[PDB]
DNA sequence: CGGGAAAATCTCTAGCA
DNA sequence: ACTGCTAGAGATTTTCCCG
DNA sequence: CGGGAAAATCTCTAGCA
DNA sequence: ACTGCTAGAGATTTTCCCG
């Protein structure tokens, strides 16, 4: 039930930029989306990103790689 | 309060002081003689 | 200091030094420079020295028109895929904006349009298209076009590809159309490696699957996370972490000090 | 790695696709695509129709993406190749279009229509159309007092039928169904792509006979030996290109 | 790759898709798709991303002329300290250019000047000034004002300070000559937390200073060095590292492997 | 031998190719149809 | 630190400047000058001259550095004193100029030449530029064939002046003495700055008696009390400002 | 004689730049002054730079500090 | 583990009126 | 109360590959 | 050694046609 | 064969200062 759900989402990535940072971050880990604030883990540390600085993927050519 | 010096509409001149009515990040929000702008941060000082 | 001070403040209201040349010259702390420079209007002449950060949204698009051999060329662009859309047309107005704007509405998720204050983009038709359509209208500050950079820069990259393709095409048209598909799905990089057209694809399904997903699992996680307060709404947890959402304020927090009810 | 032979028997007993069987245990695309394809018992998005219609004197071109219910139509000033051909070639640059079913028309069988399908890799052959037709009238019908001319009539209409008409199995709309068929596309032409770059590998592993390169993970390395599927370490094992 | 190849090359002929799209589409190495794309003239359109640095000698002048309220302003700046002449001019001319040179050659050790290609220092005139009093023309690369940075930035600087003090003066060469005053005496900073003024004397003193030294040096300290090869000058030794210059090519060697007679 | 791709004056164009006859910081020399140019590395590609 | 004792010593015996005492014994110049200066038996740069000529009907507006005899002159359009306040602000604004020497001639006593001294900081106060004039005259004599107007003559022989007439104690030019000059006032300058910021300070070390601040460097604190420079470590001693 | 004029030589300070950097690099000390090219000490690092790209000065700020 | 080649990431720029 | 970016040419660092 | 304030260094931008 | 830079507004890191 839930868990199947939880791991979907974390299986998508995302990449973020902050206030004063112009490079836009790697592929964190999804862990929660909201209207307009997105919770993800980017190399076990756990950040908050406003959805206008967040492309949330699931990056295809990877998904099927493995 | 603040005093900030801007540069609104292809005008090479500066202007100011105004009153800060609303910071965000690159624009503020400034009112200079009962007329309100809105300015890009990189084309505004605020003291 | 007061010596100084009001000496340095008579040599700057002549020649307007700034704060080290006088600091070296009457003996003054930084600070105390500063602050004279800082009090004359005349030497407020400079920004600082940043930028801010486009919206990317998902149901972000940046329009604007661009002129090449003496034609109007209206772009669009998704802002989050870089996906764009081109249309030549007669003229700059403001009925073949909104009917450019009402495909594109009819064709993709389109909830609010950024664009520059140009006539067309300010006309009423416009903006009665997008109230059919649902579109929320965000203009940027007046001559300020990095406030839609993104589109400023697919223009450049629209023409450049017209510019390789020009004579493939006999008409303007022909060739921005080929422009337009060369981008979408011709080019590749980004984010995901992607092209436009894939990146665009993967954007909007992501949105559609993360929306279903989060729902199903909000409808069945159901809990109260009290920490260090009152009963927020538990988010997310594990790790020896948990996210939530505090009287709509969204705080992480180590597991301990924390309780789940 | 450890699930592949679960993944075996749950193939057999039920004959389920690869990715059913992948999301299940855990597996690799590739290698859940090879057990499904190692059983002889266990054996559209890019096609679109168009055809031109008329109301009130006007031709709208109107092309249906056949797998989704996906439209998109406009009027054209007149019954051309030429306009044929613009539109084709703006429809190819919007979306992945392989293929477009035409009716034998004097303007489809135009060599500038046949130009653009060339230059936009659109392959020509010559019943949904109808019954889409039908309902697109219907909503022009239903939206008509809103515009004062045709063409945003009918712009409107797409808007309704692409994303404020809701059916079908699931519910959803036309252009959610459009991209959800366009992204399980762009999974399946990925898959191949890596299909295509592993099958020119051949490993010989413990040394045993050639064998076929399914997965170089983080694990392990994943290959095929006489129609049986075996896993073995990397010092184990030797990866050649033929 | 010879069918990937060749199917990859005649889309690229169409769609002049960059390599890593080729690369995607057509399962080559991105040194074959890169070699693909290298080999079409219509996509070489982008050069590299970098930038030059100008000549900073102590004997270097950059001279530009610009315009302020439709009279000339004609500007030398020494590029080592940001020190700044000006004058203003009644004509863009070369007899105009030519005196400003003569007068700053009479005042400064002026051993060449950069300048871009406009039709007043391209005059016969200047040249002959500038035979004259002995100095080099280095004009600029045709419409790179990049070549020129230096000046091009003093004009704005100096631009600026025109417009904190035009009130002070009733004439344009009046507020000029106090713009050239205040940057060249009442604003600090740069390398030795100067004043141009002050960067300026103390380069020139240091070259006269450094040149005397080096040649007392030079004269009394004589050797001759060989390493690891013929017998190289000696111009330096301590700290278990010599410089010597064999051939006209200085080296730095360490002590070991170096024997000095 | 080297490929050079230019861009010489004020012309938004693309020439090229052309034969490298110098190569500097920042600025190249380059013999286009017996014209030499020099032309700033910033608006050069050689290959 | 250590060569404070051996610096006395050596100012007792020969009366010398600080700049030697401080090179010779290594030295910061704060404490070379406070043992230079506490010996009463051991107790320029920014003054130009500047007068107008006549030659050939032209009247050469000429100014003297005084000290180095550099000298920077120009034909002007008229004896006037707006002539004369534009080109004392280019000399201002071109050198460090603090003290002007003129003859009481109706431009010089103008009040366009009182406002631009009072601007620029130059005091305005009422034998070398006779000499100087004629050395310029001169020179302009020689070089008078080589240019068809009197400016560009007049600019010539200022060159030649500055730049390559070379005599004196060291044989060197006048643009060589005028930049030497100024880099001393400058040092000077810096020095006095110092001495400015440190002579507010009192130091109280081992607690003795209140003494003055020299030196706070990587070494020590050197003081002085009792007209008797001693040196501490900063434990040793306290900073204090008064 | 000589090992005067040396640490008198030495006592100068090179602000200098290399090839593909725009960053002036901090005052090196002075060791061997050229024609073209000027040897220093940046730092326990012995460097050959071009004239052009070296201003030499004394710092008078500093000297008359120790 | 040692290099070595290939991939990936970082740096930086013009052009977008 | 809004907001520079994008894609390519090199340069430098990481990673995979076999012994 | 511990913070804390002041200085110094680094980052980044407009304007120079 | 020639060549972006400069100075100011913040931000972040180093250094001096006293216990
Ligand atoms: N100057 C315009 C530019 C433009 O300078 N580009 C170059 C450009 C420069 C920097 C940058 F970071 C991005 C860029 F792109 C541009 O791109 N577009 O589109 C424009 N469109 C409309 C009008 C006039 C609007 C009518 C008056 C409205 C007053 O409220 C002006 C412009
Ligand atoms: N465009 C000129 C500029 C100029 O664009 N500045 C802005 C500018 C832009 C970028 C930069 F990095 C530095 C800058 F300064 C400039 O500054 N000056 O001085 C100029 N002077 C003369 C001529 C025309 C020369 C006559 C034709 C010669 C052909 O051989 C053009 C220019
Ligand atoms: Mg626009
Ligand atoms: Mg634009
Ligand atoms: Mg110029
Ligand atoms: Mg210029
Ligand atoms: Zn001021
Ligand atoms: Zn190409």
């Amino acid at each position: 039930e839930l868990q199947k759900q939880i791991t979907k989402i974390q299986n998508f990535r995302v990449y973020y930029r902050d206030s004063r940072d112009p490079v836009w971050k790697g592929p964190a880990k999804l862990l929660w989306k909201g209207e307009g604030a997105v919770v993800i883990q980017d190399n076990s540390d756990i950040k908050v990103v406003p959805r206008r600085k967040a492309k949330i993927i699931r990056d295809y050519g990877k998904q099927m790689a493995g | 309060n603040f005093r900030v010096y801007y540069r609104d509409s292809r005008d090479p001149v500066w202007k100011g002081p105004a009153k800060l009515l609303w910071k965000g990040e690159g624009a503020v929000v400034i009112q200079d003689n009962s007329d309100i702008k809105v300015v890009p941060r990189r084309k505004a000082k605020i003291i | 200091f007061l010596d100084g001070i009001d000496k340095a403040q008579e040599e700057h209201e002549k020649y307007h030094s700034n704060w080290r040349a006088m600091a070296s010259d009457f003996n003054l702390p930084p600070v105390v420079a500063k602050e004279i420079v800082a009090s004359c209007d005349k030497c407020q002449l400079k920004g600082e020295a940043m930028h801010g950060q486009v919206d990317c949204s998902p149901g972000i698009w940046q329009l604007d028109c661009t002129h090449l051999e003496g034609k109007v060329i209206l772009v669009a662009v998704h802002v989050a895929s870089g996906y764009i859309e081109a249309e030549v047309i007669p003229a700059e107005t403001g009925q073949e904006t909104a009917y450019f704007l009402l495909k594109l509405a009819g064709r993709w998720p389109v909830k609010t349009v950024h664009t520059d204050n140009g006539s067309n983009f300010t006309s009423t038709t416009v903006k009665a298209a997008c109230w059919w359509a649902g579109i929320k209208q965000k203009f940027a500050i007046p001559y300020n076009p990095q406030s839609k950079g993104v589109i400023e820069s697919m223009n450049k990259e629209l023409k450049k590809i017209i510019g390789q393709v020009r004579d493939q095409a006999e008409h303007l048209k022909t060739a921005v159309q080929m422009a337009v598909f060369i981008h979408n799905f011709k080019r590749k990089g980004g984010i995901g490696g992607y092209s436009a057209g894939e990146r665009i694809v993967d954007i909007i399904a992501t949105d559609i699957q993360t929306k279903e997903l989060q729902k199903q699992i909000t409808k069945i996680q159901n809990f109260r996370v009290y920490y260090r307060k009152g009963p927020a709404k538990l988010l997310w947890k594990g790790e020896g972490a948990v996210v939530i959402q505090d009287n709509s304020d969204i705080k992480v927090v180590p597991r301990r000090k924390a309780k789940i009810i």
